């Protein structure tokens, strides 16, 4: 379907494509540094899909690694 | 005997465009891989580009070689 | 949508990049975001900071006598609507981060 | 084409027509930047304004006379009154030069704005000083990703993209004086 | 008869018009391909735009080989 | 006649001419692809520079068509 | 008459310069859509370098026919 | 009277090379447009760059010109 | 006197080389304005990169303008 | 005269390669008197065929 | 002298290489001398042209 | 000879073709080794057009 880069072309935002380099990067410092990269490396929320204004499912974050290198 | 060789020599001196014909085709032809890498998902669209391209750049080819064929046998 | 527990352990760019896509799933014109701005240990003035969606509502803002876009020399691999894609989510991304860190420590 | 001018201040008087007036007019980000793009100046010559930034932090607002940015047609070099350029960077080194001096990050990918008014706008994620990287671990991390050959689109655009970080990474730790 | 021996040497050089013009044939359906890929809403409007280009870049080889007819049958 | 066999072996070869007329041709309608591709909605102006090049790209081919009817015909 | 046949086949070659001006006629007026599709604002200012280089560059076709006016006519 | 049946033909395919002259002339005076398309605020500074390109490559044009009335005339 | 003749004909041959070096001349100063757009602080940097390559370009249009005097007048 | 149009292709490709030298150079000016150091070898490397041609040029007229 | 028209064309697609090694390596030059590995194995084998067609030049002239 | 002026296409032709790995390896050198093997297959198959137009300068000199 749809027209774009190749991360655009496969369901992938830029954001996710783009936090995904930054990912990669943190891995690959000094030990001194990649544990200071390692604390911006964490996610943690929770989502929820709000119908009716009274309720809804509820989705949690808890990857310490980085983004969902996953097809979401 | 200057019919018979001159209308080889304007023959050969007539197919030399075979060759602006090769030059055009080659770029279309090689504008598709291009345009593949651009958007691979539209590709065999293009392909329908350039097969429709190719039928009409050889409509300068078929009207070049028709004039070899014509001095060859008018 | 509510997005809850966000300022539990640190707000990091990777989580408001999460909260930005899923404000992707709806495909807007624009967003606005409310947060407080930090600007001292007393006053946290509400700021609505707005986010226009590229080549539905971005682009078309910009088209002031001409445009005021191409003045930019378009250096991506594809052309000005994809750039504008991935920099309209860029800009939603940050503006998101921002908005949590202000609003976290006012 | 202009058929709504739409702003900061004009947001103040429509809000001024439907909302109450106990709550003031709300601020905006447009408010608190005092650099914009249009307005003529801020080069003088050599040195323009450079804005290397992260999300998490900020590595330069000094001035150079060059930036020298990994675009993603190629490295490029912004100097003092160049075109306005809004350009998309791969995974490489920025290298800010104000002389002789040289602070090069190796970047992890994202935009470089230079504008209207010749301030360069570099807007990355993660800058990687080339000083603090791992030479032990680009080797490593290459080669899982040149084997994983998978099924799925996804992972797909996420190992292209994984080894062109890696690969522009071992071009940018092994010539460095 | 060197008259006529002419008409063939001359109409055979008459073509090699038809080189250039199938180079720029090649040129036009290269960005054919091309532009749509960038654009692929507009993409049939193309369509539009290079057949436009073709009928007015063979009106010059329709130009050509009438010169050859006004060698050879003129 | 020599003289009139070079009347036909001269304009023949007068009408390569139209072989860089025609490789040009393509180039600027080529340019009209790409250029409504970028900006699809002043493609109705720029077929007013498309238009607007072809009569002055013909005017060449005005040059050349001015010299085979100097040759054959005068 | 040997003379005045031979000026008739130098004609038809030094009609081959007007195609290569043609192509750089195609060049600059495809390079104006291309311009004039980056930047509109600036579309009939850019109409204001083309005429200056399309009437600078018949220069050199005006320099050609200059020719066909002296080996024709003299 | 063969030699001056030499001089026609010989200055006639001698100014064949205004047309790369034309070509390249053209390509200048094309980046002229596109360059000013980037940037118009060094526009006028540009012209004086395409100029400048236009007097250095028509001094090629007046080059082989030269030859054509250095064959004719002497 | 076909010595004398061919003469002015291998001198017109060789002159047809000036068709390259116009082509290349233009592209050059073509792309010092498409490269003095990109960052013009660097312009007067690049017009000597231009003189320079303006110097060697014209160097081999005066090897072939060497041969067309010594075929001429040698 | 006929040997000597060789020199048309190498005036035209001596005019690309000084072409993306200013196109080299406008790009990435911090290397650009490094990269005259690739246009002269390029330049001595083009002109080797121009010279061929010259080879043929004056084997012709004086042998 | 017709036959060696060939060099034209084999230098004229030099300059668009060796344009492009300046270009690839404005672009690369962390790679800048590798490209010149890659240039220069392009100019070992565009000259067979220019050795397959200075052979016929020498199978006209003495053979 | 006026045959082997269909050799001057085909040196425009990898030259334009070896110029397009100087740029495409130096835009990503991780397929540097692999586009090499189609600039290689390239090579070869432009070269088909050499040896068929020295197909006929090697007929009508000796047949």
């Amino acid at each position: 379907a749809p027209s774009g880069p190749f991360y655009r072309v496969a369901g992938m935002s830029y954001l996710r494509y783009s936090n995904i380099c930054a990912d990669l990067l943190r891995n690959v410092l000094k030990e001194p540094f990649k544990a200071k990269a390692q604390a911006r490396q964490a996610i943690h929320f929770r989502q929820a899909p709000y119908v009716d204004g009274k309720a809804g499912a509820s989705k949690v974050y808890e990857l310490e690694n980085g983004i969902p290198k996953t097809a979401n | 005997s200057v019919l018979a060789a001159s209308k080889m020599v304007g023959a050969g001196c007539a197919t030399i465009a075979l060759a602006g014909v090769g030059a055009g085709l080659g770029v279309m032809f090689g504008s598709l891989i291009n345009g593949a890498a651009r958007n691979p998902n539209i590709a065999k669209q293009l392909v329908g580009y350039a097969l429709l391209g190719f039928a009409l750049t050889e409509s300068i080819a078929l009207f070049s070689l028709l004039v070899v064929f014509l001095i060859l046998f008018a | 949508l509510a997005i809850a527990d966000t300022y539990k352990v640190r707000v990091t760019f990777g989580q408001a990049s999460l909260i930005v896509e899923e404000l992707i799933k709806h495909n807007p014109q624009s967003y606005q975001i409310l947060f407080n701005k930090f600007r001292s240990a007393i006053s946290f003035k509400p700021t609505v900071a707005t986010i226009l969606s590229p080549d539905l509502l971005e682009k078309q803002l910009e088209d002031v006598t001409g445009n005021s876009l191409d003045a930019y020399d378009i250096e991506a691999s594809h052309e000005r609507s994809d750039v504008l894609r991935d920099l309209t989510e860029f800009h939603l991304g940050v503006t998101l981060y921002n908005a949590m860190l202000e609003n976290n420590c006012s | 084409e202009a058929a709504a001018p739409a702003g900061p201040k004009e947001f103040t008087e429509v809000w001024n027509k439907k909302a109450p007036s106990t709550l003031i007019v709300p601020e905006f980000p447009s408010n608190y930047t005092a650099v914009k793009a249009v307005g003529e100046g801020q080069v003088h010559g050599d040195a323009f304004p450079v804005n290397f930034y992260t999300p998490h932090s900020i590595l330069s607002q000094a001035q150079k006379d060059t930036v020298v940015l990994p675009g993603v047609d190629g490295y490029f070099g912004v100097k003092a009154s160049h075109v306005p350029t809004i350009a998309q960077l791969k995974p490489g080194v920025v290298e800010l030069h104000s002389g002789a001096e040289s602070e090069k990050f190796f970047v992890s990918g994202g935009f470089a704005f230079v504008h209207p008014n010749g301030v360069t706008d570099i807007c990355v994620l993660e800058a990687a000083t080339l000083d603090q990287v791992d030479p032990a671990a680009v080797k490593s991390a290459l080669a899982a990703a040149s084997a994983a050959q998978p099924t799925d689109e996804f992972e797909q655009a996420a190992n292209r993209a994984a080894i062109e970080l890696y690969s522009a990474l071992e071009s940018a730790v092994e010539a460095k004086a």
